[PDB]
């Protein structure tokens, strides 16, 4: 039960057991005194007992509550290993029972001490925090530096201390089926409204939200190094040459254009950052060919306010054209085998009928090459050029 | 309203702590041994209450401590709300006199039980340990040990006063049934037990409590009747848990470690490491010497400062290493921007006397700044603090001509060769000053230094042209954003457009347009880049 | 011995030593009483002893069995540091022995406590479980997770409390090469019984056992929902599952394979009926294995048949198109002169000598764009030079 302190419930359990074995031993020790006839009272631990003035002459009809406390008083004194000698065993049957009870309590008594020491040594989470502070403070006075940087040092370690709830958690133990549902309820709103993924496919955004890994960075920390070769997302806060607004992704251009980041990212304040592996993004985007093209299309449209995009427009324009030409290459391949199911999807997902591959060819040439009339009227109804000219001067009417 | 940091109210708190110690150690004594508090102590009893009385009204002047995390709210309504809801009722009841009330209501024993409410103010002493526990000057585990000893020795004092009370709650005619009434030491009888020169009546009671508290056990003094056995059971059982709690905190103090324990572990690995590699006996004398050097005069305690971020640690280096660097003759008149780039990438090392850092004819791979101690160069020279040695070798590529010998315990700052040249190249203007200052082989070094800065401008032009010749777009990209001007030409004169147009590389031609490189640049031949295409 | 804990054995050894020294010290102590003349027995610890009514006067013909217990009773009381004073040393030669026995036992007594603490400090199942719940409760509170999800995460943590699981973070020290053989020992028999892998090659199946994972699900949980996109493939090894009731899932079966092949959303909801043990396989890993084993891939589609015609046609169309697509990728790389791009698809890709749908060897594109460097590479593969497209042209005709 987490709601109950563990040290408290271990002491009570051990105290109850030790106080119960003492209670049972007290009742047994009085029984050994009644196993001898009433004429031999002088050979018992209680029949031959004389306190300050009481006599315990017969130890029968002695007002049992008076007859029980004295037996319990003897039992708790030997339980704590104090020892008085006013009450002790006299005959064999009480000496033998004393040995098997004193020795039993020794093992149980050392078990309590060894059980409480282990929990004291195993300190709490806050206990280990203060231990690290002492070393830093002791080293701080060894040099006797200024006061301005002391606040930054104390604040830095405290900030990560309180934000380390997600740092190396046990969520990896949970099955991935349950863990996938958790990510779709926490990160999905943030990844939905980022301008980069505007107009992207719903299935594409579901495969990108699973791989997120949140992280908290203290202000002043270097997220990335300028002129050096993981995608990042921001949730709240501000990042720092330039200031990053919330819901804005940085490092997308570096991965897409294969250029190391030219500015070092420094945290302006305490911000929550979600990080995605650079290799994961490339592999994920490869599967969704249709959706990946719309990504850099939105990035290219952003060359209005940002100056970095404007000076990188030429290189970006090459990637979209190269990828767009690849789409037209697959369009002719599908029309080659006459499988109209694939043609409809490709042309509807931004495909164009007047699309030419590198070697001047068009889907119309492939449509009439195999004599497939089913796809022939599809492109004609799509307002395509019947007299489109290729490099080798083979019109669609010619090769047919 | 006054914040709890006025340095005058804080001195008032330390003044009431003395009364808290006195009134907590005197209340059990008055309750048990005394039966009316005779007039000799009348002034002290009255004086103690008024000292706590002025505090019960001064508590409203204190503003607050914190609302959720840290918030000092100075409001009359806010301050009084917490006081009257937590401990005001107990504080008022404890300060109200009970000795005069006991004698003003006949002789009622049940009204003297209220006198034990004053035992609560010992909590003020406990709060002092908690406040002092957060102090960083003294270890907190050691403070926690002292707190447990005070609590254990205070419960022993209280249990001694209660035990004597259980002997006075029986009629004088039945004093033979009490633990002290029937007591008889060597010759003393303790017969009357009620006029026994109290100072030797309290020690006997305390002697019983201390023996029981330490679980020694003599049997000369022990409980006899029923009401003293029950109290002994609950006192012994309570102390058993408290006794095992002290041992637990005592172990935690030791388990943290010590300088000797950490040093002993390091020597175990080093001795094992050197034995398996069969190192020479001379080297074994140096490695073991440096470990004892850091044993005393505790070092920086590595693997701890690494948690500090590099951005903060960058400012730390400037505060410490800057004053020593500025005094070297080599960096006289250098720009602050250049020097700042050196302080960031320095390391601190110690060398015992008699050690050797450089040997004659050896290749210098590090640059050292002397900050402490004295060194002797071999005797042909003596090295003083705020100096640097080995700079001749690293600049002229000459093998080290002299051997540097440590004379006294010295602290040395070292700089690597790779890091030095990268910093020097960027600060081209500062680099010329370093060579000029070093002059004040010298002519050859000066000529080479002037020749080194002259050649580097031409060499970078060749590297760009070679990349453009072979069409490696990525190779030339690194030397454009952080390199040289692509518009410049090499010794013969070869713009990258010339080579690109000669090899028909269309893709590279687009990028050169983005840099607005001039098109009509002519080499020493009369040709144009368009003539090669 | 590994069957029993070594720390617990060390505790028993110390108890035996302490109880044996007590037995020896009891016999030695009585000897110090018999080393004095019988006329001076009043100066011994037992000769002058007098309990309740017994006198211990003669002490030399006293029915030994009641002479040893009274001597062992002294030693046990001293050993446990209780102390009564009814039996104690009196003369000089018994005080000296008592000092060395008490001092020796004090060190031995504190040694037992040290080993008792080390046993507890190792930990326990409850202690480790309690620490995990502290983080999970703190993690869920800060993210404001729904009350329904909190009932599932806490359920799985309590599930692994009893019936101790693999106790992860310890098996990672095992090398992957050895752990590879461990998987074939355990998971292999369960896979072979699925209808989907009937007649499959042993090489193909072996590539699946290596990359499987183990998961447990409590009764009443939901693994798949209607209309959801399947991202994992599950093999049922234990328990029983019910598909929604329209079907019942038995052990040695696999579910969700329809969605991962035809790209159809999951049509049925899979609910756990009894405590089940499930082996899962990812989508990315499954497709990479399937592509290499092209022959085995056809068998899986054929076995699944025994929308079905469309899936069968698509499966036959999928294996047909992949051979043509890789040809296009090579030609595109050669067209743009990316040497490194085409390097990866030569050693582990397709034959560069093959042509695309129209027919265009990479030598044609290389000769058309004047890329001299790539031409040397094609010579190393001994690609035929006189290959002709469906136009009558030659690679040399483009140059």
């Amino acid at each position: 039960d987490i709601r109950i302190n563990y040290l408290f419930t271990r002491i009570v359990k051990l105290i109850f057991v030790e106080l119960y074995c003492t209670h049972t031993a007290a009742c047994i020790f009085y029984y050994l005194a009644t196993t001898l006839p009433a004429s031999q009272e002088g050979y018992t631990w209680i029949g031959s007992l004389k306190l300050g003035d009481y006599s315990y002459s017969k130890f029968r009809e002695i007002d049992l509550w008076t007859r029980y406390t004295t037996s319990m008083y003897f039992a708790v004194v030997t339980m704590a290993t104090v020892g008085y000698g006013d009450i002790h065993a006299v005959n064999m049957r009480e000496m033998i029972f004393a040995m098997v009870y004193i020795s039993f309590d020794m093992i149980l008594g050392a078990y309590l001490i060894g059980n409480m020491t282990a929990l004291i040594v195993k300190g709490s989470k806050t206990e280990r925090f203060r231990d690290k502070m002492a070393d830093i403070m002791r080293y701080m006075n060894r040099n006797k530096l200024g006061r301005n940087i002391r606040g930054q040092i104390t604040g830095h370690l405290r900030l990560q201390y309180e934000s380390s709830y997600t740092e190396a958690a046990v969520l990896q133990d949970i099955p991935v089926s349950i863990r996938a549902k958790i990510a779709q309820t926490l990160y999905l709103p943030y990844i939905e409204k980022v301008p980069l993924f505007r107009g992207c496919s719903s299935e594409f955004i579901n495969q990108i939200v699973i791989r997120l890994h949140e992280e908290f960075f203290l202000p002043g920390e270097v997220i990335m190094e300028q002129g050096s070769v993981q995608l990042y997302f921001v949730c709240h806060g501000v990042l720092e040459v330039a200031v990053l607004q919330p819901d804005h992704s940085f490092g997308e251009i570096s991965i897409l254009c294969n250029i190391p980041q030219p500015y070092t990212v420094r945290v302006a304040e305490l911000c929550r950052i979600l990080r995605l592996d650079k290799q994961s993004f490339m592999n994920i985007l490869e599967i969704f060919f249709h959706d990946g093209r719309r990504i850099l299309n939105n990035l290219l449209e952003g060359k209005e306010s940002n100056v970095r995009i404007k000076q990188l427009e030429s290189d970006i324009t090459f990637h979209i054209s190269k990828q767009e030409a690849e789409l037209a290459l697959k369009l002719n391949s599908a029309a080659f085998y006459g499988d109209l199911y694939q043609l409809k999807s490709l042309i509807r997902a931004g495909g164009d009928p007047n699309k030419t591959d590198y070697d001047g060819r068009s889907p119309l040439h492939l449509a009439a090459s195999r004599g497939y009339e089913d796809i022939t009227l599809y492109l004609i109804q799509e307002s395509v050029d019947v007299n489109i000219k290729d490099k080798l001067g083979s019109t669609p009417l010619l090769e047919a | 309203i006054v914040h709890p940091d006025n340095r005058w109210y804080k001195a008032w708190t330390m003044f009431i702590l003395i009364w808290a110690l006195y009134s907590s150690f005197f209340t059990p004594l008055e309750f048990g041994f005394f039966r009316g508090l005779p007039e000799n102590l009348f002034i002290l009893d009255i004086a103690g209450q008024i000292a706590f009385l002025v505090d019960i009204v001064l508590t409203f002047f204190v503003a607050y401590r914190d609302s959720r995390t840290y918030r000092m709210i100075y409001k009359r309504s806010s301050i009084a709300l917490r006081y009257l809801k937590s401990t005001f009722i107990i504080d008022l009841l404890a300060c109200m006199p009970w000795d005069i009330i006991y004698k003003a209501a006949g002789e009622k024993e049940e009204v003297r039980y209220l006198l034990l409410i004053r035992l609560y103010r010992v909590h003020r002493v406990i709060l002092f340990f908690h406040k002092m526990e957060k102090d960083i000057r003294i270890n907190y585990l050691f403070t926690r040990i002292v707190k447990l000893i005070f609590v254990e020795l205070y419960c022993t004092h209280t249990a001694a006063c209660i035990f004597y009370y259980l002997a006075t709650t029986l009629p004088a005619s039945q004093e033979g049934y009490t633990w002290i009434g029937s007591l008889k030491l060597g010759d003393y009888s303790y017969s009357k037990f009620r006029e026994i020169d109290l100072w030797t009546r309290y020690t006997t009671s305390m002697y019983f409590a201390v023996v029981t508290m330490a679980t020694v056990g003599y049997g000369d003094i022990h409980a006899v009747n029923m009401r003293e056995m029950i109290f002994a059971m609950v006192y012994i059982s309570f102390d058993m848990i408290l006794g095992a709690y002290l041992i637990g905190n005592m172990t935690a103090l030791i388990v943290k470690g010590s300088k000797t324990e950490r040093f002993r572990d390091k020597m175990a690995d080093i001795m094992r490491y050197m034995n398996r590699n069969k190192l020479g006996r001379n080297i074994r004398g140096q490695i073991t010497g440096h470990l004892r050097l850091q044993y005393e005069s505790s070092y920086t305690e590595a693997a701890v400062l690494q948690d500090i971020p590099v951005s903060i640690r960058a400012k730390i280096a400037q505060t410490l290493y800057l004053p020593y660097i500025e005094k070297v003759p080599l960096f006289r008149g250098c720009s602050s921007e250049f020097i700042n780039q050196i302080v960031i990438r320095l390391h601190e090392e110690f060398f015992l006397p008699g050690e050797v850092i450089m040997e004659q004819g050896s290749v210098v791979d590090q640059l050292y700044f002397v900050c402490h101690g004295v060194l002797e160069e071999i005797i042909v020279a003596v090295l003083q603090p705020d100096h640097s040695f080995g700079e001749i070798s690293i600049l002229c590529n000459i093998p080290q001509p002299y051997t540097v010998r440590v004379a006294e315990l010295c602290r040395i700052l070292r700089l690597d060769k790779q890091s030095f040249m990268n910093i020097l190249e960027i600060f081209f203007h500062d680099g010329r000053r370093i060579l000029n200052n070093l002059l004040e082989r010298i002519k050859q070094l000066e000529s080479d230094i002037t020749f080194h800065i002259s050649k580097q401008e031409a060499e970078l032009a060749l590297k760009l042209n070679s990349a453009a010749f072979y069409g490696d777009l990525y190779q030339l990209k690194s030397l454009i954003r952080a390199g040289g001007d692509p518009n410049k030409t090499d010794y013969d004169g070869r713009s990258p457009l010339h080579l690109a147009a000669s090899r028909g590389y269309e893709d590279i031609t687009l990028y050169l347009i983005q840099e607005s490189v001039d098109v009509n640049i002519k080499d020493k031949l009369g040709s144009t880049p368009l003539l090669e295409a």
